[PDB]
Formats: structure tokens, sequence, C-alpha cells
């Protein structure tokens, strides 16, 4: 069959969130109140396209 | 019986039982494709229900 089309490593590098999960859970609810649009333009990319290489930007 | 009698009767008789004849032709002939295609209503074999598909987002989205 086909070619697998991979994005290169350029294409995947972005700037971490290198922060803890007792970090991120204490940021949780003001995380999804203030990130709430890119949020949920990502998920519903992520929901439509089945593929996440349709949905990294 | 009159002869006019037996003779047209045997006619209706003749007609009959040829049209049957060919009928049980071209019955095994129907037979014959329908199992070889599928394409008939006869040996249609079940599949799946597709109804049976739920259509939900999932709880992942690669699906």
């Amino acid at each position: 069959p086909g070619i697998v089309e991979l994005p290169s490593l350029e294409d995947l590098k972005v700037q971490e969130v290198k922060v803890s999960s007792s970090v991120l859970k204490a940021a949780a609810h003001h995380y999804g109140a203030q990130c709430d649009k890119p949020n949920k333009e990502f998920m519903l990319c992520r929901w439509e396209e089945k593929d996440p290489r349709r949905c990294l930007e | 019986d009159a002869p006019e009698k037996n003779y047209e009767r045997t006619m209706a008789i003749l007609q009959i039982e040829s049209e049957k004849a060919e009928l049980r032709l071209k019955e095994l002939e129907v037979r014959r494709l329908m199992r070889a295609k599928g394409d008939g209503p006869w040996f249609q074999y079940p599949t799946i229900d597709k109804a049976l598909i739920d259509h939900s987002p999932k709880a992942t989205p690669d699906n």
C-alpha cells in the first residue's frame, strides 16, 4: 500500500508546558475558564479530523 | 369422445406441460446464476446490520 505521511521533527517543535500534574490540577479550573476557545477549537478539530497530523497548528 | 375433442384436449395438455417444462429449465438456470453471483433475491445470506453501529463521539477522537 501507500507510504504513510508523517510531519517532520521541525513541525513538531513547540514550547512545552513543563509543569507537573499537581500544578496543572491546581490551575485546572481557571485554565478551563480562561483558555476555553483554542482548547475547544483543538478538540473539535481532533474529533472531526480523526487524525493528529491534521490538528498540529 | 370425438376425435376433435381428444385432439384439441391433447393440444391443451401439450401446451401446459411444455410451458411447465420451460419454466423448470429457466428455474434451474436462475438458481445457478443467483447462487453464482449473489445479486438476486435468493441466496441472500445475512451480513451485519449497519443500524447497530454507534455513530456518537467516543471517549477518544481517533475512531
